[PDB]
């Protein structure tokens, strides 16, 4: 019936989408082995979103997996879950993509293209009626976002009636990994504003932060980060996944959450992050949840909201509390932080409320809102590709792979009217 | 002498600062609306695309 | 040569606030091997640069005071920073070596502090 | 100190008023040109509808 | 509901509210573990004053550290009753004060109070109504008495309508600690008299020789001390927390006890101090405590009240005894010692009786007064800091840090003109 089918580009894309089908695993009762070895009631009904029915009571993944290197498939197989998927779906070139978009765009982005163009259809029509696509991916590199795009763009031409959202993950100047990186920011940038319907946006940086200051790990590692953006993904989905009795979906989020396509961006969080001695005094209510879901210090980015207006903002919650309590809460605070939220539009808060409580944890919401912070970003990456370009440096290898220099400035340009708009809307005058 | 001179020249300086104050808000709020149509009409013809 | 044959042992990693610091070079003149940039009138950075002398000069009118681009800078600094939202409790504005040295670092749990 | 007032008022509001009489003549060619661009915009918007 | 918020401050201040609650968490009948095990029945309906309700009945401490030095957090952790707070109210430095109150005011007081802020504003925001906040500190440092000031300032200007009472340290030049102990104590009056509603005067020499003569006691210590103090804000505050027949709270005191805002301070006290041998030959009765409670030896005063005149006195009962021996005696007592009150003002003495009797004891009472006996030791504090100012030594030190030295200028200059006022007032004549 209704299924997602879900997509892979990456290694961080990877490993992230792993961890993830690990986690759901693990919340509705499967073993490593195929079989169901769950005890819940809804675990039965809506399972079939991301699983598909076959015999013997076997459920199989539904996700393809697209990489350049071979390296990640491996590794990817050899852990405690890495035999449940379909080897089918991983569909690997030989040559690397030495962190190039074009390159991985031009030349491994032809041949192989295909493969995965064949098994996403075949996916397709295995099914009877399909909303949306999901793929995890990240900017660093030109495994996720030198095919990412592509992908993305194919599957919009093909179906154009199907959601369109991704968690590709932002680049920081202070925590960094590729050089190029911003070449590739700019060049991903524009096709997410022109052919995306949503997208989140992941920092590693401040998920580090996060971890330090509240959880205080020992050593927390990319394990860690997988296993935030995974109950991160979880909330979102579990509107679907297992409804309750005030139920949404991604498209009414989309549509509701959205003011203008060209403003796609959103900023995900959730909120229960305490450290492992304080798991044990804490006091479970409305307010506490509210403070976490609406200070700055959990939230998951490298920048401030407050340096701007609230736009939209969609507080999911998954347990058994109440209603009145929410509005409430989200009336006061319009009344009192007036001067967070724009003025113009009245009751930018959704209530959204899952009567199924996760596994594992008795209470927990996830944020989704539109805040006034990605400006600063958005000015810093322009600034930083206009340096960049100024006297061309790293620019041979993009040259030499055939591509010219005239879409650098079609796209710094896009950048530029980008943030003209977003800064004139972030003062949104009532009237004169 | 010097003294009364020039307080008499400079309040009139700080009033003509004054007046061309407001002259440039007038003028600046006109480039707000004509902006705002700006952005709208750009949206339209995206949307016309 | 002469250092490594005077101190005979010696590397150029003997580094120290000397007479004989060989970045010396460079200070006798800053210039040499350095460009004059004046303001220039490059049209792509001027696109956005009309805009910010826009901003600038609307300031300056509702202010009365002449402000240079520069100027103009550190005013809107010094404004967001009394706007109140000066982040001191995160790395949007710590420096680099005040994360290692923090109580929150200190993940060992005060049992065994305790215990001492 | 009385001096040394003076001329400081003096050029401060000297350079004060040609900056100003600048700004609007600045804001003034903007808004002009702001609302050519309104009227011909509106007539693409229009015919393309 | 209403619940009062208390605040630490000072390595000693840190010491003594922690005798505090371990003094009343054994009299509600608190297990160390953080469960319940009492026994009586008032002990569950106001017991959410100074706790806050949790899952499975575990009451938790409302209770913010605030120091300058992590040692003092690993000794009061190491208590059979540190493990019971919340870690996260310690907030504490790197950098000891080293006794400097500019220093700690500036270096240590800017950098480290946001989050005390943070934690006393969301303790704040997760009660419903509040009255006022507690803050016991000493003026021997720069913990207590360099941030203590500043949290006031900053908590009055926040929220004006609440109480600020404290139980500062003062000095003593017989039993001194800080070479500098003057300039602090000078800075620190100026803020207790500009930005705070009451204080309540601290001794220890007075302790020491009260339990030296009367508890007579062979190896007296700071534990002591610690729960005598103890045993004196439990008294005061059991008008609250155990309601009796004629119940009192902390703003009715301070406004029927303070006739002028600049004179706010007062003479606490304890009546029943009897030696370990003497405790099971003792009359229980009326006119005793009223001896007891009249007398200056039992009064923890450094000073002697009968030099000047009484000007407002609070009698706070706790047990069951009635109302008429009180007033009564009250009444002789007006009539009898004539000179040592203020004829101006009949009936300078308030009743208050509650009916519910502490645990460990049965028959209590503690001395509130404000008497006229605290200008010697502020002429004394006055004299010593003009000597020390005459010459300017140890006064590099502070000017190093940034501060001026006009600052004590204003500080002995307002000195001067509160012991005018005090002096002036002591002689209240009824006409000329």
């Amino acid at each position: 019936m209704r299924e997602i089918v879900h997509l892979q580009a990456g290694q961080c894309g990877n490993q992230i989408g792993a961890k993830f089908w690990e986690v759901i695993s693990d919340e509705h009762g499967i073993d490593p082995t195929g079989t169901y070895h769950g005890d819940s009631d809804l675990q039965l009904e809506r399972i079939n979103v991301y699983y598909n029915e076959a015999t013997g009571g076997k459920y199989v993944p539904r996700a393809v997996l697209v990489d350049l290197e071979p390296g990640t498939m491996d590794s990817v197989r050899s852990g405690p879950f890495g035999q449940i998927f379909r080897p089918d779906n991983f569909v690997f070139g030989q040559s690397g993509a030495g962190n190039n978009w074009a390159k991985g765009h031009y030349t491994e982005g032809a041949e192989l293209v295909d493969s995965v163009l064949d098994v996403v259809r075949k996916e397709a029509e295995s099914c009877d009626c399909l909303q949306g696509f999901q793929l995890t991916h990240s900017l660093g590199g030109g495994t996720g976002s030198g095919m990412g795009t592509l992908l993305i763009s194919k599957i919009r031409e093909e179906y154009p009636d199907r959601i369109m959202n991704t968690f590709s993950v932002v680049p920081s100047p202070k925590v960094s990994d590729t050089v190029v990186e911003p070449y590739n920011a700019t060049l991903s940038v524009h096709q997410l504003v022109e052919n995306t319907d949503e997208t989140y946006c992941i920092d590693n940086e401040a998920l580090y932060d996060i971890c330090f200051r509240t959880l205080k790990l020992t050593t927390p590692t990319y394990g860690d980060l997988n296993h935030l953006v995974s109950a991160t993904m979880s909330g979102v989905t579990t509107c679907l996944r297992f409804p309750g009795q005030l139920n949404a979906d991604l498209r009414k989020l989309a549509v509701n959450m959205v003011p203008f396509p060209r403003l796609h961006f959103f900023m995900p969080g959730f909120a229960p992050l305490t450290s492992r001695g304080s798991q044990q005094y804490r006091a479970l209510t409305v307010p506490e949840l509210t403070q976490q879901m609406f200070d700055a210090k959990n939230m998951m980015a490298a920048c401030d909201p407050r340096h701007g207006r609230y736009l939209t903002v969609a507080a999911v919650f998954r347990g058994r509390m109440s209603m009145k309590e929410v509005d409430e809460q989200m009336l006061n605070v319009q009344n009192k932080n007036s001067s967070y939220f724009v003025e113009w539009i009245p009751n930018n808060v959704k209530t959204a409320v899952c009567d199924i409580p996760p596994r594992g944890l008795k209470m927990s919401a996830t944020f989704i809102g539109n805040s006034t912070a990605i400006q600063e970003l958005f000015k810093r990456i322009s600034e930083q590709f206009t340096a960049m370009f100024r006297r061309k440096a790293f620019l041979h290898w993009y040259t030499g792979e055939g591509m010219d220099e005239m879409e650098f400035t079609e796209a710094e340009s896009n950048m530029n009217d980008l943030v003209s708009e977003y800064q004139q809307y972030q003062d949104a005058t009532a009237e004169e | 002498s010097q003294v009364m001179l020039l307080e008499t020249e400079n309040k009139n300086l700080k009033k003509e600062l004054k007046h061309f104050k407001q002259a440039a808000e007038k003028a600046k709020e006109d480039l707000l609306r004509t902006q705002k149509e700006r952005d709208f009409h750009r949206m339209h013809h995206k949307r016309i695309v | 040569l002469k250092h490594s044959n005077k101190k005979g042992n010696a590397f150029i990693e003997h580094y120290d606030p000397k007479e004989y610091d060989p970045f010396y070079m460079s200070k006798e003149d800053p210039n040499f091997l350095k460009v004059i940039m004046p303001p220039f009138r490059d049209p792509l950075k001027k696109a956005q640069y009309d805009q910010d002398d826009e901003k600038r000069t609307l300031l300056q009118c509702e202010t009365g005071k002449i402000y240079t681009m520069k100027e103009f800078k550190e005013i809107e600094k010094a404004q967001l920073h009394s706007r109140f939202p000066s982040i001191s409790n995160s790395r949007q504005s710590m420096t680099p070596n005040g994360w290692l040295k923090v109580p929150m670092s200190y993940i060992e749990s005060e049992f065994c502090k305790k215990s001492r």
